[PDB]
């Protein structure tokens, strides 16, 4: 399953001018464009090398829906504060992400359409794409606006149409490096905790996508309930690392494995402390 | 209304004495998006700091990764230092040859 | 390509 994401925030700043509206583009995981309003030369931009294809229209056209979009936040943002009774002498956040995940039929699996008033959910558009969920008072006003001026329709002939094939084309312009697997480099290191006890830690780094399964054994037995985990992170260069360690005797070090399994492999890599 | 931040800091490649490599300070799950990020040396900021794109995962809540061009010594220590509205005083973690 | 913005709230 692949998506095609946009991300939105817009955080106003009482005495410092008009609110700043940034927004993101992604692919699946990996972020591909950006429009930052407070930029020098604001204009939405790749930020991967697999979007070269399209012309100075394309990101004009971009840098002009989020001009659009900015001024839109904006009105929101003051909107709200209207609201909920809100001084105008605070910073707020309004966020949207929306987007279409695509089946292996090459068709709207899942589109959805969600915003959020100083980091709470406020309303989304339902699976059906046809009707709003207000989470407060506040949003079923803006419920009642947006089902008056017949907004849901719009935004599901996007998520249906636009979002679907555009989606399909940066999939298809960026298939060398989006779709590709680069094995982890992984191996055990192995650190004293007393006398008793000693840390073996399992790391994997360098791994493409993120997913990945690392799991310590015993004599053959799943350990996954004893294991210390980090959370997955990013390498800074568009891989990821990650490791998982377990408390072991001193001494019986050799009756542990660590089992690495990622896409980018063929079959489980089995590690040892030895 | 005010989510304090995660933070992890790590080599991007394993650490070896001599060779240059790049230090990481990744900061997650925090609200508002402001948020001051500092990486130290010695104890003494380092003044080379890129700081990617902020971002937001499906919960709302924004993450950042600052990073900087480094060459681990047996001597030199780093940490990454955050000040965020969540926190009394601001939240520094040490970086962990180990981790 | 992003959608056009949403009806203001």
């Amino acid at each position: 399953s692949h998506s095609l994401r946009y991300f939105y925030t817009a955080v106003s700043r009482p005495g410092l001018g008009e609110p700043r509206f940034i927004a993101v583009g992604y692919v699946d995981d990996t972020q591909f464009t950006r429009f930052d309003s407070d930029a020098p030369n604001p204009r939405d931009e790749p930020r991967v090398p697999w979007m070269e294809q399209e012309g100075p229209e394309y990101w004009d056209r971009n840098t002009r829906i989020y001009k659009d979009t900015a001024q839109i936040f904006r009105a929101n943002l003051n909107t709200a504060l209207g609201y909920y009774n809100q001084s105008e002498a605070g910073s707020h956040t309004f966020q949207e992400m929306y987007g279409c995940y695509v089946g292996p039929d090459g068709r709207l699996l899942l589109g959805f359409m969600q915003f959020a008033y100083d980091g709470r959910d406020y309303i989304a558009l339902n699976e059906d794409l046809r009707s709003w969920t207000a989470a407060d008072t506040a949003a079923q006003i803006t419920k009642r606006k947006w089902e008056a001026a017949g907004e849901a329709e719009r935004q599901r002939n996007y998520l249906e149409g636009r979002c679907v094939e555009g989606l399909r084309r940066y999939l298809e312009n960026g298939k060398d490096t989006l779709l590709r697997a680069d094995p982890p480099k992984a191996h055990v290191t192995h650190h004293p905790i007393s006398d008793r006890e000693v840390t073996l830690r399992c790391w994997a780094l360098g791994f493409y996508p993120e997913e990945i399964s690392l799991t310590w054994q015993h004599e053959g037995e799943d350990q996954t309930q004893d294991m210390e985990l980090v959370e997955t992170r990013p390498s800074g260069d568009g891989t990821f690392q990650k490791w998982a360690a377990l408390v072991v005797p001193s001494g019986e070090e050799q009756r542990y494995t660590c089992r690495v399994q990622h896409e980018g492999l063929q079959e489980p890599l089995t590690l040892r402390w030895e | 209304i005010q989510k304090t931040p995660q933070i992890q800091v790590y080599s991007r490649h394993p650490p070896e004495n001599g060779k240059p490599n790049i230090l990481n300070c990744y900061v997650t799950q925090f609200h508002p998006p402001h948020i001051e990020i500092q990486m130290l040396k010695n104890g003494k900021k380092i003044p080379k700091v890129e700081m990617s794109d902020m971002s937001f995962s499906k919960d709302w809540s924004f993450y950042i990764l600052a990073h900087t061009e480094f060459t681990p010594t047996e001597t030199d220590t780093y940490a990454c230092r955050v000040k965020h509205d969540s926190m009394a005083e601001p939240k520094t973690v040490y970086w962990d040859r180990d981790m | 390509i992003p959608a056009y913005g949403v009806l203001t709230i």
